[PDB]
C-alpha cells in the first residue's frame, strides 16, 4: 500500500485576522524556549607537495619539471595563505576575553 | 509560517494602501506597483543553444511568490509587528504608528493632533513613487545587468567555437576526413583542449558570481528581519531619515523596498543653557 | 559579541523572539549557540481608545496602553496583562479633547485623591471638630 | 598619546601594507615568468622562427603560447578573489562610518 | 560648580495644589478667626 505521488506545494496554515478599529489584544503570560543554532568556523589545514604528485618517484620527470618555472611555489604561496588564515578565524571567536 | 489576509473593510484610519495591496482585477494577484516593475524587466538565439545549454525553471513559481508578500502586507498592517515574535496581536493603525512615533524621540501627542495632515501627506508620496519608478529607464538598473551578466555570458561561450586554436579547421568532421589517423590526433588535441578550457573558464566565473548574489540575499534577508518585522535604531540602515516602517514588494530576480521615514522640516534659532 | 556579550536590540538576530541571553558551545568546526527567548502566550481581545477625556482636556498614557473589559477602563503594558486604575501619575495632558478623533470619556482620579481623602476628609473631621463649640 | 603609538613602530599600518606589497608582488611574478621555457627549445620567439623549419616551429611555440597565456589567466583569476574581499570591507567601512 | 547656568524661577506644581488650599484651608482660618 505505498506509492510514490506528486503534489502542489503548500505555503503554511491559511489564517485571517480580525483587524478592527477599536480592538486590541494584549497577551496574559508568557513562555520560555531556547532554540539552537549551529556555525562552522574553520576547515582543514592542507598541503601539497609540489613533485611527488606530479613526478612520483621518477628522475626523468622532475628534471624537466623545472622549465615551467616558478608554477608550484605560487601553489605553496596559495595554500600557505588559507592555512595561516584558519588560526584566525578561531583566534576572533573564543579569544574576546 | 501562516498566510494571513487583510479583511475586506479597507479604511486605515484615512491611509491609503491601494497601490500595494492585490489587485483583484488583473488576472495575477499583484499590486499596481509590482504590475510597473514587472514592465520594465526584459529576461531567436535562446533556440541556438543546441549545443547543450538548458536554463532550468526556478521551484518558486512567481504566482506563489506574490503570496508570501501579500501575507507580509497583510500582518504588518493589522497586527503591527507583533507577528515577527510569536501570535499575531491585532492593533487599530492610527494607534499602531503612535508607536512607531514614540520609537524615534517624539511623544505620541502630535499624530493625533496632526492625523488628517500626516495622512495626506503620506497618500501623496506613495503616489510620487509609481511615477518615479517608470519615469526613466536606468531605475530598474540593478536587476537590469544581473539578467544581462547571464546572458552575455552565454553567447560568448556559443560563439567561442568557432575557433580554431592553432587547427586546421574549427569543424570536427572534416579534420578526419583529411589527415591520416597517426598524426590527425595531434590536431584534434588542440581543438579539444581550448574547447575545454573555455568552458572551465565559464564555470569559475559562475562561482564568482554566485558568491555576490549570496552576499546580498544576506542583506535583503537582514532588511526584511528588522526594517520590516520591527522598527530599526541602525542609522541609515533602513532609508536617509528616522525610519518608520517598510513594505517589500517583489520584482524579477529581486526585490524592492519602500523606506517611510521622518524627515526634520524648517528649524529656528535659539537660545540655551 | 552581541548575544553574548550583551543583550540584543536587532530583531530576529539571536532567536526567534525577544532575546534574553546565550551560550556559546564548542563543536568540531565550529561553535553552536543556545539562543533563550522570551515568547508571548495566550492572549485576550479588548476595547481600545486613544486618549481620554476628563476636565476637558486629552490624557494620553505615560507609558502604556488603555484598555476596558466592558464597565470601566485601566492602562495596562504593552505585552503582559496587568491592569491598572487611571490616575493622574499614568497619564499626561497635551490640549483639549476636540481636535483629537476617537476619544472617549472617563474618570481620572489624581494620587493625591487618597492624600485628600484621608486628609481633606480628616481636615473637614478636624474642621467639624472645632467648628461646632 | 595616540600620536606616538601610530608612530611608535613599524607594524602599526600592516593591514594598509599588506594590500599594496600584494599588488606588486603579484607584477613581478607575471613580469619574471616570462624568462621560462615550458618546454620549448628557448625562451624567445625571435630566435625560434630563425633555427626551425616553419613546419616544426608550429609545434613549439604553440607550447609556449598556451604557457604565457595560462600564466595570464591565473593572475586575472587571484585578482577576482581578492576584489570580493576589498568588496567586504568597503561594505564594513560604510557601516562604521 | 557646573559652568554656564543662568537664573530663573521653578514653578512648584506641588504649591498650587496647596495654595489654592492655602486659598481654602488658609481661608477657612480666615473665615473662622474673625467671629
Ligand atoms: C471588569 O473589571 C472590573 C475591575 O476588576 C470589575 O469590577 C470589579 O469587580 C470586582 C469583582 O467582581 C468587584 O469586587 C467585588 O465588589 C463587590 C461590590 O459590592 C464586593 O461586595 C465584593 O466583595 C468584591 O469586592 C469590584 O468591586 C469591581 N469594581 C468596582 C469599581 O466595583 C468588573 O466586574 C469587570 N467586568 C467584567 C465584565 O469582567
Ligand atoms: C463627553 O463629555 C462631554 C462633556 O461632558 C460631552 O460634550 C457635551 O455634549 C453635549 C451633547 O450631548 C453638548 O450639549 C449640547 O449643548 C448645546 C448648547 O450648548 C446644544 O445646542 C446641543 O444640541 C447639545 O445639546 C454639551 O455642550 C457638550 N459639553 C461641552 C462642555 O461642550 C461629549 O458629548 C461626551 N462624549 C460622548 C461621546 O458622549
Ligand atoms: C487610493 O488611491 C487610489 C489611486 O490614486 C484611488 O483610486 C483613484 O480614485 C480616483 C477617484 O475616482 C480615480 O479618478 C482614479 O482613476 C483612481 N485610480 C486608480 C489607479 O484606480 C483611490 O480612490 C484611493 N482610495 C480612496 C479611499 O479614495
Ligand atoms: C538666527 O538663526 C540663524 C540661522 O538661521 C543664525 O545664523 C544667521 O543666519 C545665517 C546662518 O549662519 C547667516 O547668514 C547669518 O549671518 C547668521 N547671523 C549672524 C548674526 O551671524 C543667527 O545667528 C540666529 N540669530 C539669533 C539672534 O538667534
Ligand atoms: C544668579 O543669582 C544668584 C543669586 O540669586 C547671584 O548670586 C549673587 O550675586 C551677587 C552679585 O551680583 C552677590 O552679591 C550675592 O552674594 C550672590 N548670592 C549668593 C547667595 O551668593 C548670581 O550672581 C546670579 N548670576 C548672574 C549671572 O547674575
Ligand atoms: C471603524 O470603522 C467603521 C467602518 O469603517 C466606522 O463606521 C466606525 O466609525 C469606525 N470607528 C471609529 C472609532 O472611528
Ligand atoms: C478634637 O479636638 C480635641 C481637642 O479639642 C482632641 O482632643 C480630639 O482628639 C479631636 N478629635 C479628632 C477626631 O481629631
Ligand atoms: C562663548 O565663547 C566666548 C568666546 O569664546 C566667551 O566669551 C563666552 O563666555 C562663551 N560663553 C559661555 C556661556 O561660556
Ligand atoms: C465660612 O464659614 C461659614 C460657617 O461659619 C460657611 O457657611 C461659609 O460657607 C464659609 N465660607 C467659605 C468661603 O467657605
Amino acid at each position: 500500500s505505498q506509492s510514490i505521488i506528486a503534489y502542489t506545494m503548500s505555503l503554511g496554515a491559511e489564517n485571517s485576522v480580525a483587524y478592527s478599529n477599536n480592538s486590541i489584544a494584549i497577551p496574559t503570560n508568557f513562555t520560555i524556549s531556547v532554540t539552537t543554532e549551529i556555525l562552522p568556523v574553520s576547515m582543514t589545514k592542507t598541503s601539497v607537495d609540489c613533485t611527488m604528485y606530479i613526478c612520483g618517484d621518477s628522475t626523468e620527470c622532475s628534471n624537466l619539471l623545472l622549465q615551467y618555472g616558478s608554477f608550484c611555489t605560487q601553489l605553496k604561496r596559495a595554500l600557505t595563505g588559507i592555512a595561516v588564515e584558519q588560526d584566525k578565524n578561531t583566534q576572533e571567536v573564543f579569544a574576546q576575553v | 509560517k501562516q498566510i494571513y489576509k487583510t479583511p475586506p473593510i479597507k479604511y486605515f484610519g484615512g491611509f491609503n494602501f491601494s497601490q500595494i495591496l492585490p489587485d483583484p482585477s488583473k488576472p495575477s494577484k499583484r499590486s499596481f506597483i509590482e504590475d510597473l516593475l514587472f514592465n520594465k524587466v526584459t529576461l531567436l538565439i535562446c533556440a541556438q543553444k543546441f549545443k547543450g545549454l538548458t536554463v532550468l525553471p526556478p521551484l518558486l513559481t512567481d504566482e506563489m511568490i506574490a503570496q508570501y508578500t501579500s501575507a507580509l502586507l497583510a500582518g504588518t498592517i493589522t497586527s503591527g509587528w507583533t507577528f515577527g515574535a510569536g501570535a499575531a496581536l491585532q492593533i487599530p493603525f492610527a494607534m499602531q504608528m503612535a508607536y512607531r512615533f514614540n520609537g524615534i524621540g517624539v511623544t505620541q501627542n502630535v499624530l493625533y493632533e496632526n492625523q488628517k495632515l500626516i495622512a495626506n501627506q503620506f497618500n501623496s508620496a506613495i503616489g510620487k513613487i509609481q511615477d518615479s519608478l517608470s519615469s526613466t529607464a536606468s531605475a530598474l538598473g540593478k536587476l537590469q545587468d544581473v539578467v544581462n551578466h547571464n546572458a552575455q555570458a552565454l553567447n560568448t561561450l556559443v560563439k567561442q567555437l568557432s575557433s580554431k586554436f592553432g587547427a586546421i579547421s574549427s569543424v570536427l568532421n572534416d579534420i578526419f576526413s583529411r589527415l591520416d589517423k597517426v598524426e590527425a590526433e595531434v590536431q584534434i588535441d588542440r581543438l579539444i583542449t581550448g574547447r575545454l578550457q573555455s568552458l572551465q573558464t565559464y564555470v569559475t566565473q559562475q562561482l564568482i558570481r554566485a558568491a555576490e548574489i549570496r552576499a546580498s540575499a544576506n542583506l535583503a534577508a537582514t532588511k526584511m528581519s528588522e526594517c520590516v518585522l520591527g522598527q530599526s535604531k541602525r542609522v541609515d540602515f533602513c532609508g536617509k531619515g528616522y525610519h518608520l516602517m517598510s513594505f517589500p514588494q517583489s520584482a524579477p530576480h529581486g526585490v524592492v523596498f519602500l523606506h517611510v521615514t521622518y524627515v526634520p522640516a524648517q528649524e529656528k534659532n535659539f537660545t540655551t543653557a | 559579541s552581541e548575544c553574548v556579550l550583551g543583550q540584543s536590540k536587532r530583531v530576529d538576530f539571536c532567536g526567534k523572539g525577544y532575546h534574553l541571553m546565550s551560550f556559546p558551545q564548542s563543536a568540531p568546526h565550529g561553535v553552536v549557540f543556545l539562543h533563550v527567548t522570551y515568547v508571548p502566550a495566550q492572549e485576550k481581545n479588548f476595547t481600545t481608545a486613544p486618549a481620554i477625556c476628563h476636565d476637558g482636556k486629552a490624557h494620553f498614557p505615560r507609558e502604556g496602553v488603555f484598555v476596558s473589559n466592558g464597565t470601566h477602563w485601566f492602562v495596562t503594558q504593552r505585552n503582559f496583562y496587568e491592569p491598572q486604575i487611571i490616575t493622574t501619575d499614568n497619564t499626561f495632558v497635551s490640549g483639549n479633547c476636540d481636535v483629537v478623533i476617537g476619544i472617549v470619556n472617563n474618570t481620572v482620579y489624581d494620587p493625591l485623591q487618597p492624600e485628600l481623602d484621608s486628609f481633606k476628609e480628616e481636615l473637614d473631621k478636624y474642621f467639624k471638630n472645632h467648628t461646632s463649640p
